[PDB]
């Protein structure tokens, strides 16, 4: 009983951390996208505008 | 105005360029209408916005329908003013287009009164410094998110969860409650979506069909079918039908938006039209300032006051895109509407905990309300937080406190319901509308001890707590009997 | 590039019919291709870069591009009435703002126009917008407090006066209640504040103004407010505006103030003015340029040396950041521009810690430079109890050596944090924040409830400033922490407990 | 087959061809429908549509948008 | 391509048997006509090909096919750059393809040579 | 930035001293020189910086040698955009540069100052022919722990440390003293922290290394490295800790 205890201490403070991981990577994830999106367009319009 | 005439110079795409005498030519926002011509044989015209001056005698305007079938040469129509819709009380009850057409088949609007779509905002001497709060009638709107009077509110629930429902039982709340009227604009309105709408906006009692300007609402749409020249301006002229409302009848409107995400989308659709360079995520330059320019004019002066509720699309569900990033900087308050709540039948199924407020502060809404709220609010989420415990152990083997903690909890739950009156015509009963002061002092009632011996079913489905005792008498009834 | 916008038909009749000749049009130009935000003008032959150009409407305008034959004047505001080949008229002033002593109590509008509809303002004009940063051999270290009223602040951040500390947080977090906290904590110092509005909503500035009004800060305030429904010309030139209407009284030996609420918002104007304009945008679209708009501005803010007439200008600029991403590209720029920030979190905002400052992510490089002895010297073992424990909450969810640990995070750390919240618009006087602060820290105040701290703290303060006057004027003599005063804050903190139990 | 009409256009067509494509089909469809008939119209690949019109929304010099569509 | 690809037409229809037309990076291909577009004074598409993408890629690929009277099996590979499935030049080849055999880099990267990815690798037969 | 290395230049060649050039953000004569070249009417490259930024860079970085006449040994500050080390403007620096110094977000918001990241930190002059060998042998184990740790954080960030082996929990231990001692409070940097400055020879932080790696100092505080220098300091400040308790 206290190894399941243990067991379920360590998968409680697992399963925090794993959604603050899931969190920040999120947000890092938005980010990158955005960041994409602005660099293609820029691109896009960089080479139109040279033409 | 006047006999200043231009004639079409370029015709690419829904972006047109007219040329004009070398004196006389319209402002920046400025309608024009084409004096066009239909192939099959009758003439057809065509209202524009001007958008930019060019150089010599050329402006370069928007087409708000359709530029097909237009040649070089036509007779373009200086107007001298912006766009102009019909404004009064002949604008309820109906469906109207961007440029104040009536599309209900019902016949003509007259223009008695006409005001532009183009206007600013009320002056900082004439704008209204009180936090008022807008009482919906409804119990969990009004106790856990309130409402601002002259703010601007965010609609999160997605497809099929009760939204259009609530949004007729807001109008049929301001228009019973308070001597208010309500003006719907549909930005990017499907349009079987539409006839729905107008359907059961006719059903419901809202519209009334039997005698129209007895009806609570006005409807402008700006369909997906439309350019992204009326998809844009759709806005403005829901807008300026409220404004003249608030301004000339001095009541308390109501201005629903559909998808402030389609607005926004319209926008960048013109600008990259136009040819302008995008921002950062590809977005118009102008995203901040074209945001603006409406979201100011919803306000409340000295007379009246128009409240918004605003649906918001989050692209890519991320609150961090310049749109949904852009919106938020306007929202006073924030409604979500739950899919688990709508199942479960916790009609109206507003999610009681991600449903956030401004207005919930004690300096506005009073030490009590503040308090009896905040305590609702840790009831219901200690609830959330036990239900896998008692899934697991369940609730004998919790203790004294967290099982009077769960119970007062579900009772809670099921006190966020309530009967709707334009939701009684399939439900059946009467719907009930609850002021704040009966819904803090029955959830003081609930809270503490004063009612916990009570079925979980007697609260469900009422207003007003002695109801829900009078439930519970009857329901006890079933039982002796 | 084979087409101009000189080259209508009307300039190229009237240059055919005379060749040569001797006067050309001085001061008369004729408007062509009013666009988005620019309008070019030919003619004006001996304008300015930087002149004030005059419409026919009355908007007014600024020379900034002078091509050979065309000048691109910037609209400053709708240009909506500005017909096509109507005259423009320069002014031969570079952009000015008329200043004076009356500008106290209005509410300005970018231009130096009031919006408040109290009539106009009487004003002696001077003061360029764009004004001449101080040098290296003007200025001099900051040494003097510039007391904001919030205990956290001024006990871990302290603000000097001649700083540029940055208040960096999520929407709806506070920087506007801290703001307007700053500003209304100004009462008895000869400080005028300045309060700009770059991008708030109207409704926001009308609350400030009235919070402002209602408070009494208007005597010694002026509010330079731009709403969300404004140009972008102008949303990007109030906070200059605001800025040389702070060194007027600045460059008169008089200690300033001013907040630009929303950097942000002006950077977003400056892209908006930029990417309309066409100019080539880098990360996030940001002109490139975004970085010298922002230090050309906040590098004004300084403390002169004793030959200019020791004045000083605090900056207080608010920065957003998108779900607290101090790593974007605006954040980073007024973090290497200024002189530390504030960090507000969202986390603690919503999870009722009020005044919700980021203690551990926050610095500010003047620090005993700003503080008086007496905070030095009572909020040292502040800032060390509440690091360790920014350390225990984190990574110990009960503890580890759980006896001690309860008697170092339960008596310190939980209860200093309901010390440090403090309500909306409630401004703190420096002797009750030593004496706040000496009550906590020193560990008399680690054996009372959770919900009684608050009660207790106030309630001691209005006592002490009742039956104590001595403990007030012997902090408010010499700002050093004695310790006559520490024996009598004793005795008087024994009475209070003893008055409250009951 | 009894039932069905094919509108096909290969990728060797213009792309003003397969920018026509859905459009006849949901005129020939319009047809059946305004005469008190029930259809259905599949559309395979509304994507292969958008990018022929963006291709020749490109060559006809028209400003570009996000991955280069138009902005209609 | 289009020259090997025409002694290919020449042997399925005049000669009337069953050709084998092994095409090397098709990627290539398309890469010299996003080489050429820009000097060609067209106006660049997506991530930085050329406007005309689909319809380049799609006369040589409909010129490829078994017609009643010869057969042309064509086995052709294509390059994908900075091993992106979804970039256009591929993206516009899995329409044309009836087998598509994807390769991986993770197999590569333990030695399953071979390293055809069973699970991306899809067929029509 | 050409006018300071016309000045430097001239003691360097004709009075023939050694000179020091202390550059602060080389990176803003780069953004300069994009916003004038911006409005210079020139087509931007990548993210919107001059065409001419890799020769704009280096007609001023070449012209900071050691001739047979002086020596320039210049420390320049270049500021990343957004924290964005893949930048064009740092991306074209590292080229020229010869000993680098990167500075980590996450180890300044730790509290380890000076946050210099020890692993992405290079230099030219790591070689045991110009730093003998014993120094070149600690600095690689010292780089070798810190890439076993760096490489177990995500494990040990969503698991914990509970789930290693023997010899991979001494390897973490051993890290997190060694980045602990890593720190250093500075002359310039006594108004921040107090606790006054330390300077720290080479000898002495070689054997405070070799005292760490080698299984010695494995029973005392992490704290005790916090903010110290040249071991002695720790083992006194772990002494003070466990005597006042
Ligand atoms: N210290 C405080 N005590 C009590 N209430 C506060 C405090 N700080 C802020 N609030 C409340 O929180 C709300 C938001 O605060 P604030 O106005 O400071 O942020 P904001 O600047 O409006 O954020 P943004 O403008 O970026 O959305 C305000 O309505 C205010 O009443
Ligand atoms: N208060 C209520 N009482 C009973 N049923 C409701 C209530 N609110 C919504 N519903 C039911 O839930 C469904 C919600 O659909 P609706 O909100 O109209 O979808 P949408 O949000 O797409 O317009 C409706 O069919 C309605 O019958």
């Amino acid at each position: 009983a206290s190894e399941l205890a243990a067991r379920m201490t360590a998968m409680s403070n697992a399963t925090d951390n794993a959604n603050e991981l899931k969190k920040t990577l999120s947000i890092n994830y938005n980010r990158a996208r955005q960041a994409k999106i602005t660099g293609e367009i820029l691109e896009i319009v960089a080479g139109a505008n040279a033409c | 105005e006047k006999k200043n005439l231009g004639r079409i110079a370029q015709i690419i795409g829904p972006v047109l360029d007219v040329a004009f005498p070398p004196g006389k030519m319209p402002n920046i926002y400025n309608a024009l209408i084409v004096k066009g011509r239909d192939t099959a044989g009758q003439p057809m015209n065509v209202t524009c916005e001007v958008q930019q001056l060019l150089g010599n005698n050329r402006v370069r305007a928007v087409a708000m329908s359709a530029t097909d079938g237009l040649t070089r040469g036509m007779e373009v129509i200086d107007t001298g003013a912006p766009l102009s819709v019909p404004v009064g009380g002949a604008t309820l009850g109906r469906i109207f287009n961007v440029l104040g057409e009536p599309v209900d088949n019902l016949g003509p609007v007259d223009t008695r009164t006409t005001s532009p779509i183009h206007r600013s905002a009320p002056a900082f001497t004439q704008l209204d410094t009180k936090l008022s709060i807008f009482e919906t009638g409804i119990k969990v709107v009004d106790l856990l998110a309130p409402y601002r009077r002259g703010g601007k509110i965010g609609l999160f629930g997605g497809a099929g969860v009760g939204k259009t429902v609530l949004i007729m039982e807001l109008i049929n709340n301001i228009a019973k409650a308070h001597g208010g009227v309500s003006v719907f604009g549909g930005v990017g309105e499907r349009t079987r979506e539409g006839n729905d709408l107008y359907m059961e906006m006719k059903e419901s009692g809202v519209i009334n069909e039997q005698n129209i300007a007895e009806s609570k609402v006005a409807l402008v749409y700006g369909q997906m079918n439309e350019p992204p020249g009326a998809r844009m301006r759709v806005g403005l002229t829901a807008l300026t039908m409220a404004e003249y409302f608030r301004d000339v009848n001095e009541q308390d409107v109501l201005l629903f938006i559909d998808n402030i995400f389609r607005f926004v989308q319209a926008g960048s659709e013109v600008s990259a039209l136009l040819g302008r360079m995008p921002s950062a995520v590809g977005y118009q330059p102008t995203l901040s300032t074209e945001m603006g320019s409406l979201q100011e004019r919803i306000t409340s002066t000295k007379e009246g006051s128009i409240t918004s509720i605003q649906a918001v699309y989050v692209p890519a569900d991320d609150l961090t895109d310049p749109a949904p990033a852009t919106t938020f900087a306007h929202l006073d308050a924030t409604t979500v509407l739950s899919r688990g709540l709508a199942a479960k039948g916790i009609y109206p199924a507003v999610d009681p905990l991600d449903s956030t407020s401004t207005m919930l502060q004690p300096r506005i809404v009073g030490e009590e309300h503040y308090e009896i709220a905040q305590r609702v609010k840790e009831t219901l989420q200690r609830y959330k937080e036990l239900q896998d415990i008692i899934a697991i152990l369940g609730l004998d083997e919790l203790s004294e406190e967290d099982r009077l903690t769960v119970a007062r909890a579900r009772k809670i739950e099921r006190f966020l319901s309530q009967p709707f009156f334009v939701a009684e015509v399939f439900t059946g009963s009467p719907g009930k509308y609850v002021g704040l002061a009966e819904t803090i002092r029955g959830f003081q009632l609930i809270l503490s001890g004063e009612l916990d011996s009570l079925p979980e079913q007697a609260f469900y489905l009422v207003g007003n707590i002695d109801e829900a005792t009078a439930k519970a008498m009857n329901l006890e009834m079933e039982s002796k009997l | 590039a084979t087409i101009r916008a000189d080259e209508i038909s009307k300039i190229i009749r009237e240059r055919i019919e005379g060749y040569n000749r001797e006067v050309k049009v001085v001061n008369t130009g004729t408007v062509l291709q009013v666009g988005d935000g620019i309008a070019r003008i030919h003619g004006l032959d001996e304008v300015m870069a930087g002149e004030l150009v005059e419409f026919e409407e009355g908007t007014i305008g600024i020379a900034l591009n002078l091509e050979s034959n065309n000048v691109g004047v910037v609209l400053m505001g709708d240009g909506l009435m500005i017909q096509e080949g109507s005259s423009v008229k320069a002014t031969g002033r570079i952009a000015q703002i008329p200043v004076s002593e009356a500008y106290l109590g209005r509410v300005i509008n970018a231009l130096a126009k009031p919006i408040d509809g109290r009539g106009e303002i009487t004003a002696s004009e001077s003061r360029l917008i764009e004004s001449p940063a101080p040098g290296i051999m003007s200025r001099r270290s900051v040494y003097e407090p510039l007391q904001t009223g919030l205990i956290a602040i001024d006990a871990m951040i302290p603000v000097g006066r001649g700083q540029r500390e940055l208040i960096i947080g999520d929407r709806q977090t506070g920087k506007t209640a801290v703001a307007t906290d700053t500003i209304l904590n100004q009462q008895g110092q000869n400080v005028i504040c300045v309060y700009v509005a770059i991008g708030q909503k109207a409704s926001s500035v009308a609350q400030v103004v009235t919070n402002f009004q209602e408070r009494g800060a208007m005597e010694y305030t002026i509010v330079v407010a731009e709403t969300a429904d404004s140009p972008a010309t102008l949303q990007y030139l109030a906070p200059y505006t605001g800025a040389a209407l702070a060194e007027y009284f600045m460059y008169r030996e008089r200690h300033t103030l001013i907040i630009y609420d929303d950097l942000s918002k002006q950077a977003q104007a400056y892209r908006q003015m930029s990417l309309l304009l066409r100019r080539p945008p880098g990360r996030e679209a940001y002109p490139g340029d975004v970085f010298y708009l922002h230090s050309r501005l906040l590098e004004r803010a300084a403390k002169l040396s004793s030959l200019l007439g020791e004045g000083s200008m605090t900056a207080l600029p608010i920065v957003e950041t998108q779900a607290g991403d101090v790593s974007a590209y605006i954040p980073t720029n007024v973090i290497s521009i200024t002189d530390g920030q504030i960090f507000l979190s969202a986390d603690l905002f919503n999870a009722g810690i009020r005044p919700a400052i980021n203690v551990g992510i926050s610095v500010s490089r003047v620090g005993s430079a700003a503080q008086i002895k007496a905070m030095k010297k009572v909020a040292g073992k502040l800032k060390l109890e509440l690091a360790q424990f920014a350390e225990l909450e984190a990574f110990a969810q009960f503890a580890s050596d759980l006896d001690k640990a309860t008697q170092n995070q339960l008596a310190r750390g939980q209860r200093l944090r309901e010390l440090l919240k403090q309500p909306q618009s409630a401004p703190l006087t420096v002797e009750e924040q030593v004496m706040t602060i000496y009550t906590g820290t020193n560990g008399y105040l680690d054996s009372l409830e959770l919900d009684q701290v608050r009660k207790y703290l106030v309630e001691l303060r209005t006592y002490v400033k009742t039956n104590k006057p001595e403990f007030q004027e012997i902090i408010s003599s010499t700002k050093t922490f004695t310790e006559e005063a520490e024996a009598l804050l004793k005795e008087a903190i024994q009475e209070q407990m003893e008055r409250f139990l009951l």
